[PDB]
């Protein structure tokens, strides 16, 4: 909307006020020929039924464009999807792709400030985040359930790191990795930020497994292994750019060995996908008969 | 109600009722013989606190004016009074239970517990030291503290036996609960060899309370710490109310919620029903002296009243706890969820103002939502709130440990064992008796039998190496008996016929050398048989028994439901 340069108008569906201002600004938005954006219309299951019927017989001008937004939610009526160009969005696979998504939210402006060890810590946080999220695609091997470790958890974890780094080195160009209270760091991040949502006693066992592996003083030692079997260890660096150049040199494909799981974890995954597919083809072939 | 309040502005007696709606614990203001000046504040349980600076409601002050003043003397008086209690306790011979109990009365339930935790914090800090004290030493300092309390506990462990007010009774019960937390924490610390001192996280993990007099403002004098989060006591009068048993799930929950408040995020405890979710958010607010308002969602929910309430939640900096949040009509779920999002984004940003439907936003406020878990690990919170809340899983409350402390405060001395037996018991009855829809073997239920056992124990009388042993054994079985007494009084009466031999059999497994006693209403039994012949009623033993369960229960609850198939003898 910015990039292109055209009157833009957003709106979050869910409120009482949300329904009306909308079936107006948008209606008008049409003849004028501007753009509109509704987001999370799925919250209005008993509403789009109307938005549909309307939009259908709502002839507009060439330049118009009504951009809606949603989450693969069964409330969306067919007609609504069928009358628009649907575009699907999925978190691509891989630890490398995971790291890049995380970094969009770690500005050099925040990461590059003293101590120099700050950046190395941010990277360890990001790598941690990638591991526990990639293991999500291996349930029930990776985790017992689907824990929604989101992006806010990372931000919160950074706020926490930042607190301890500012306590033990505020104003210095270097911090001592052994003077830092790692048990305190691991616990806040484990039991409060990322692990509050865990209701099992073994999935908590597993999260701390990774926490204790990456957030200890020895992790600051040069050539710290991340994935030994493949020779991959933490890069030496003190700036976001140093860490990005390392990320960008990683293979697009990650294997379960990266996540501390056996490689055959991938076999179960590739089979379940083979079953989902065969199963799907069989459906679109049954009706075609019946 | 605001109108009614305004008009009757000077006829206070008329407003009192509405106080339970503007103050957590303040239920009624105590006036002077002329009814022209407020001398203090009363709690629902009957406790009283006379203000230090009397307030006049005649001198001039209009409605809001004088209420704004009570709100201040409430905080003012308690803060000042806390200092006086610190000074009192500061000089008291812990062993002399006399001058000690003499101190528990000079102050509000609320303060006695704080004065207790302020000390304990400070004492533990010193024991651990500045991180330069050979283990052995610190370890000695802890035994000391760890033992000292265990003493204070015994005394109190005997007091609750002696006849005393429901008011004073709940105050010791509360103190018996906090003191068990104190020693239990220290005990942990004692299993800890390599301790860094006043700073070893094995200690910073817990909630500690520090009082720094050499601070201007009385309010800002108490500061609560937990992990790295810091709070000012709100000094909202709570009355006696309730205290939970600081079970390890509780402290783990305090850590997640305090960290959330500290991160300007909301609290979202989740799990099945009956795990201590809403109750824990309530004990935390009470711990930081906040005004906590719980909103019941599984009911007709007023959206219009919510808007108005969000405004005062924001303006007073009070706590809103939505109970069973997701059990709300999808439309209202989105309504409230959209308002919470605008307030919570406001908190995160730190703005002093909120733009709801500008207003001032009190930094101390907090939103909390409880609910059952989502599908396969997923959260049930609404998308828009997901990244705005810190969830906490509360799946298995520490029943054994709750039961245990719960009994100790009731007087029982063998609470460790009794709790280890009454908890698997409930678990068994739950799954090895008919599935009648009315059996309730949840915590709340488990606590009813414990609290009754208490009353019952207040109406009963207890009876070389080899000696102590017999003697313990006797006293031991004595309390076991008291517990069975409550088992029969509040459990088997609700049970249906076929489930009585099952329970009585089970009870035998769990309490081998002890059996159910017959009811001794010798008087009533006669009178009942006196009327039974008149009414032609065949007086059967299993029948008369039921009447006595009715008369028993009726002496407890003011609301009873006689139940069973038609022509089962209820009416007669
Ligand atoms: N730590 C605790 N100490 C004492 N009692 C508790 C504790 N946790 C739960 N309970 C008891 O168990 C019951 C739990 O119910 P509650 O927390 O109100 O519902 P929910 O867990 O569904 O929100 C409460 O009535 C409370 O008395
Ligand atoms: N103790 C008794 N001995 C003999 N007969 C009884 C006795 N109690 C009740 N009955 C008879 O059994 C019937 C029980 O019905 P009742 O208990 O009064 O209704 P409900 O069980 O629906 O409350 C009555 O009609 C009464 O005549
Ligand atoms: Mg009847």
């Amino acid at each position: 909307a910015l990039q292109l340069h055209k009157q833009y108008k957003s709106f979050a569906i869910g409120s009482p006020e949300g329904f009306e201002l909308a079936e107006k600004s948008i209606y008008a938005a049409a003849k004028s020929g501007t753009w509109v954006l509704l987001k999370n219309i799925h919250l209005a299951p008993q509403w789009l039924v109307q938005l549909e019927k309307k939009l259908h017989s709502l002839s507009p001008h060439p330049s118009f464009r009504l951009f809606m937004t949603s989450e693969i939610h069964p409330a969306l009526p067919a007609n609504l999807l069928r009358m628009s160009n649907v575009f699907s969005y999925e978190n691509p696979p891989g630890v490398k792709a995971n790291l890049l998504h995380t970094f969009i939210g770690i500005p050099a402006t925040r990461m590059d400030k003293q101590p120099a060890e700050r950046s190395r810590i941010y990277f360890l946080l990001a790598w941690f985040h990638a591991i526990i999220q990639e293991r999500l695609r291996y349930i029930p091997l990776g985790w017992t359930k689907f824990f929604e470790f989101n992006d806010a958890d990372l931000r919160g974890a950074l706020d926490s790191i930042d607190y301890w780094v500012d306590l033990y080195s505020k104003g210095r160009s270097n911090i001592d990795p052994d003077k830092i209270p790692w048990i305190a760091v691991r616990t806040i991040l484990g039991s409060t930020i990322y692990g509050g949502r865990i209701d099992n006693e073994f999935d908590m066992r597993l999260l701390y497994s990774f926490l204790e592996q990456l957030f200890t003083p020895s992790a600051f030692n040069p050539d710290f292994p991340l994935v030994p079997s493949i020779g991959l260890s933490v890069p030496e660096g003190t700036t976001r750019a140093h860490f990005m150049k390392w990320i960008e040199a990683l293979p697009e494909i990650s294997t379960p060995i990266w996540l501390g799981l056996p490689e055959n974890a991938e076999s179960l995954l590739l089979s379940n996908k083979a079953r989902k597919m065969i199963n799907d083809l069989q459906k679109m072939q049954s009706s075609e008969e019946d | 109600d605001l109108l009614e309040i305004i008009g009757n502005s000077k006829d206070i007696i008329k407003i009192q009722k509405h106080f339970r709606k503007m103050f957590a614990g303040l239920a009624n203001l105590t006036l002077d013989d002329e009814k022209t000046t407020i001398i203090g504040m009363s709690s629902a349980e009957g406790e009283t606190v006379t203000f230090k600076k009397p307030i006049s409601i005649a001198n001039g002050p209009k409605i809001h004016e004088w209420l704004t003043m009570v709100e201040s003397e409430m905080k003012s008086t308690l803060a000042t009074l806390l200092s006086e209690s610190l000074q009192h306790f500061n000089q008291v011979d812990v062993n002399d239970h006399s001058k000690y109990s003499e101190w528990v009365d000079n102050y509000p339930t609320q303060l006695v517990l704080l004065t207790s935790q302020i000390v304990w914090s400070t004492q533990v800090d010193q024991a651990l030291g500045g991180g330069t004290l050979q283990q052995s030493k610190i370890q000695e300092q802890l035994q000391s503290i760890e033992q000292t309390t265990q003493m204070i506990l015994n005394n109190l462990a005997d007091s609750v036996l002696q006849d005393l007010s429901a008011q004073k009774r709940k105050k010791f019960e509360h103190l018996i609960t906090e003191l068990v937390h104190q020693r239990d924490v220290v005990r942990q610390l004692q299993k800890c060899k390599n301790l860094t001192g006043n700073k070893d996280f094995d200690w910073l993990y817990h909630m500690r309370y520090y009082y720094d007099a050499t601070q201007e403002n009385v309010l800002h004098k108490l500061v609560i710490h937990m992990a790295n989060a810091t709070f000012y006591y709100g000094f909202e009068y709570l009355g006696i109310g309730e205290r939970l048993v600081q079970t390890p799930l509780t402290d783990r929950c305090y850590l997640t919620l305090t960290q959330a408040l500290e991160s300007r995020m909301g609290g979202n405890p989740f799990g099945p029903a009956g795990t201590g979710k809403t109750e824990t958010v309530k004990a935390l607010g009470s711990q930081l002296g906040r005004f906590v308002l719980v909103f019941c969602c599984d009911e007709g929910f007023d959206l219009q009243a919510m808007s108005r309430i969000f405004v005062g939640l924001c303006q007073c900096g009070a706590w809103g706890c939505f109970d069973e949040f997701n059990r709300l009509e999808e439309r209202i779920l989105s309504a409230v969820s959209q308002q919470i999002q605008t307030i919570q984004v406001a908190l995160k940003e730190n703005s002093k103002e909120v733009e709801l439907l500008n207003i001032s936003l009190h930094q101390d406020m907090g939103i909390f939502v409880t609910m059952n878990p989502g599908y396969a690990g997923r959260s049930n919170l609404p998308d828009n709130l997901k990244k705005l809340f810190r969830s906490m899983a509360m799946i298995k409350p520490d029943r054994e440990m709750i039961a245990q402390v719960m009994l100790y405060s009731q007087g029982f001395k063998t609470a460790e064992v009794l709790a280890g037996k009454i908890v698997p018991l409930f678990k068994l009855c739950q799954e090895q008796l008919s599935a009648q829809s009315h059996y309730d073997f949840g915590l709340r239920a488990l606590k009813s039998v414990l609290v009754s056992a208490g009353g019952i124990k207040r109406k009963c009388q207890p009876p070389d190496a080899e000696s102590k042993t017999k003697a313990d054994q006797i006293y031991c079985q004595y309390e076991i008996g008291v517990l069975l007494n409550s088992i029969n009084d509040t459990m088997i009466p609700k049970l249906v016929a076929d489930d009585i031999p099952l329970i009585q059999s089970l009870l035998l497994d769990v309490f081998p050398g002890s059996q159910l006693q017959p009811i001794q209403m010798d008087q009533l039994r006669k009178k009942i048989q006196e009327i039974a012949k008149q009414r032609h009623l065949v007086t059967k033993q299993e029948w008369v028994e039921k009447i006595l369960q009715l008369h028993q229960i009726l002496n407890i609850n003011h609301g009873v439901m006689m139940v069973g198939p038609s022509g089962g003898g209820k009416t007669t």
